[PDB]
RNA sequence: ACAGGUUGAUAUUCCUGUGCCAAUAGUAUUAUGAGUUAGAUGGUAACAUAUAUAUAAAUGAACUCCUUUACAUAGGCUUUAC
RNA sequence: GAUGUUAGGAGGGCAAAUCCGCCGAAUUUAAGCAUAUAAUUAAGCGGAAGAAAAGAAAAUAACUAUGAUUCCUUUAGUAACGGCGAGUGAACAAGGACCAGCUCAAACGGUUAAUCCUUCGUUUGGUGCAAACCUUUCGACGGAAUUGUCGUUGAAUUAUUCCA
């Protein structure tokens, strides 16, 4: 919707924010990731 | 001697004096609210005879409770078992009714206290009421007396609530010793526990 | 870059001083980092761990200065009393625990068990 | 009415709320944020979410010669609170900009 | 309906002479706190409490016992006027249970009872008795 | 609480203009108009009346009595707006 | 009996294997099933501890008698219960492990409740770097307590002997 409760949103963020890949001068030293279409949060 | 005299009146019972007191003191009684504290013990002669303590934190509470059968609580009346169960109208519970009375101040109602002792006090056809003595463990005059002591420790909260008041020594058989009681001692389910028990050792 | 015992002697109106000196510099650093720039950003680790060793300081000695004011009087604050389990504070002094009523007192000192040996 | 005969729990520490620094925690440095600074005299800042208007609006005149005529707050997906900070024309952006970066 | 057992508790002394009663044995009030201490210093009087009560009326070392009116539970007070007259000892149910307390140095007492006084009175607490 | 404008992506929310609404403490000054030498007038009536940078201001307690808030459906008729 | 953001304190919840109260089935077995059986089980709900519960004779025996409680070994698939079907089912002794006793109440003590507690204080220590703990006697001022706290465990009295 337009409209959140401030927890919600927050939350949503999270998620977000969750996804974004491993950096990728770490691997110089993913399995689990979120896809938005079919793959729905549900919280 | 005083004691002794109250002892025996009391005794009686069925003697006009007693019996219009019994009266006056059930009238006040069933128009007070269900669970509530005393001033000092109303009858002096059992409650010191029993549990009690007069100094500090020792403190009594009257109780009502309501009278008979309890019926099975299995709604809409119908049991689906066999016939044998089938019965809901006469089904009597196993504890005594001076026990729920001790329960419902022991439980959250007075939950700071540890109760110790009850007794019987009167008696109508709706209502039984019991005197409850209860006492504190966080205050002194129990904590530096030597005698009584026991009861501050942490393993006699609740007493009320694991058949180990009077009532409670009552219903689980332990009132009774030798082999009449036979199984009941160290406790039903322990006694059945043991009996079922089966033993091995290494070679047999 | 600075060491925790040079800091411990210190007045406390300097400490604080020096606690809102190193933050400043802090968020300089950080406005730094906000920008384009890369030269400098190494050097806020070593800013922030200053930082969190200047608190741990001041904090430590107002605890101290607070426990001295609060010698004896047998009404701490319930901060400053122990903190031992429940089971434990609830429960019996050993004092309380040990103390007998006056014919077992008797009774003990009359007979108390005694060691011995036999043929 | 009350007397408590001794405290009953006193926080020893220095102060665990939110100060100033640390409550706006960086000028906004987006191509958006760059424009506005130029065009219309208003500086945009990443602040913590539990801010409130007033207390940026404070801390933006102690930390920087800024005084603030309106200020204006979003909650960013992120959970960085952007403020735009519109400057009055007691004095004028651009320098003042130009100083914090 | 009451029991004449019961009853026979209404029927205080009159209340001019209940005060001369007490005035009486005013005097014979026990031995106080801080007197105590004073006398521990250095170097008869009115007995309370109702089981010392009970035996000293049982053994007739009471001479004139003075019971309270209205506690709360009837039945410890409840024996005290017969056992009184069947242990043949004068027995006296004053109106206030308050100062029978005041009496004493507390705050309530049951019954008081007084088994000598001094030469110079014994007539008067002889008068005391037979008006009981 | 509206119009116009504005950005790569927002706008009754930013910008420009214009307003409106709600607060707006105590104390002391000032200025604004009233009433007084403790409470204005008009109008036959229905009722009307403060145009001050601002229609601000027309004594009123307890206790009461109302009203607005605040209402179905159908059918036509009529007026204004688009 | 109310009332108190009065002063000091306490309970709530989580965790369950063992542990304690309740409440409480049926599938099942009987070649069916109705009593029995499954089972004083499972589920349900309450409560504890490092173990718990039990415990100091309203016991058993019928002997040359034993002697708090628990557990093991056992009696015993026995006495016994039971459509006397299916099936179920103890106790006493005996051999051990361990081995521990007690106090209220009741009686007795009034030329003096000898008790108890909060708050204020006050000192003989000992540890510890400090923090802090740990011992330690001595007074106040409140209260509480005879509607019964404390002492004593029939009562004195002799010789002996001990302990603080």
């Amino acid at each position: 919707g337009s409209i959140k409760r401030f927890r919600l949103k927050q939350r949503l963020g999270k998620c977000r924010r969750q996804n974004r890949p491993v950096p990728h001068w770490y691997r110089l030293k993913n399995t689990k990731r979120r896809h938005w279409r079919r793959t729905k949060l549900g919280l | 001697g005083a004691y002794k005299y109250i002892q025996e009146i009391w005794k009686k019972k069925q003697s006009d004096a007693m019996h219009f007191l019994l009266r006056v003191r059930t009238w006040e009684y069933r128009q007070l609210p269900v669970v509530h504290r005393v001033s000092k013990p109303s009858r002096p002669d059992k409650a010191r005879r029993l549990g009690y303590k007069a100094i500090q934190g020792f403190v009594i509470y009257r109780v009502r409770v309501r009278r008979g059968d309890r019926k099975k609580r299995v709604k809409k009346g119908i049991v689906h078992g066999k016939p044998k169960h089938q019965g809901v109208h006469k089904q009597k519970s196993t504890r005594n009714l001076k026990s729920v009375a001790e329960g419902k101040v022991g439980k959250s109602i007075c939950g700071n206290l540890r109760v110790l002792n009850s007794y019987w006090v009167g008696q109508d056809a709706v209502y039984k009421y019991y005197e409850v003595i209860l006492v504190d463990p966080n205050h002194n005059a129990v904590r530096n007396n030597p005698k009584i002591n026991w009861i501050c420790n942490p393993v006699h909260k609740h007493r009320e609530l694991r058949g180990l008041t009077s009532a409670g020594k009552k219903y689980r058989g332990l009132r009774v010793k030798g082999h009449l009681s036979a199984k009941s001692r160290p406790s039903i389910r322990a006694n059945w526990k043991r009996r079922q028990l089966i033993k091995l050792r290494k070679c047999r | 870059n600075v060491k925790a015992y040079e800091l411990r002697t210190l007045k406390k109106k300097e400490l604080l001083d020096k606690l809102d000196e190193l933050k400043k510099e802090l968020s300089g650093l950080r406005i730094s980092k906000a920008l384009g720039n890369s030269a400098k950003n190494s050097k806020i680790h070593g800013v922030r761990k200053n930082v969190a060793r200047v608190l741990t300081v001041y904090n430590q000695k107002r605890k101290m200065e607070l426990r001295q004011l609060y010698k004896n009087k047998k009404f701490k604050p319930y901060n400053l009393r122990k903190k031992l389990t429940k089971n434990k504070r609830l429960q019996l002094s050993p004092k309380q625990k040990a103390a007998m009523t006056l014919r077992q007192k008797k009774k003990v000192q009359n007979f108390p068990q005694r060691k011995y040996l036999v043929v | 009415a009350r007397n408590p005969k001794c405290p009953r729990i006193v926080k020893s520490c220095h102060s665990k709320t939110l100060d100033k620094y640390g409550l706006i925690k960086y000028p906004l440095t987006s191509e958006k944020a760059m424009k506005k600074i130029e065009e219309i005299n208003t500086l945009v800042f990443m602040c913590d979410k539990r801010a409130n208007k007033k207390n940026i609006k404070k801390s933006v005149k102690n930390l920087f010669g800024i005084e603030c005529d309106k200020v204006n707050v979003l909650n960013t997906l992120n959970g960085d609170k952007k403020a735009y900070v519109r400057l009055s024309g007691e004095h004028d952006a651009l320098e003042v900009a130009n100083k914090i970066g | 309906k009451v029991p004449p057992s019961i009853n026979q508790f209404n029927h205080t002394l009159p209340k001019s002479q209940t005060q001369d009663l007490l005035n009486f044995l005013k005097a014979y009030k026990p031995e106080s706190k801080t007197d105590k201490k004073q006398r521990l210093l250095n170097k008869l009087f009115l007995k309370y409490g109702i089981n010392h009560i009970t035996k000293l009326v049982e053994n007739k070392k009471a001479n004139l016992v003075v019971i309270a009116n209205d506690v709360s539970p009837i039945e410890l007070v409840l024996f005290l006027p017969a056992l009184c007259r069947l242990k043949e000892v004068p027995y006296c149910i004053v109106k206030d249970k308050a100062t029978l307390g005041k009496l004493v140095h507390k705050k309530t007492a049951t019954a008081v009872c007084l088994e000598s006084v001094k030469k110079e009175d014994q007539e008067k607490l002889d008068y005391f008795a037979k008006v009981c």
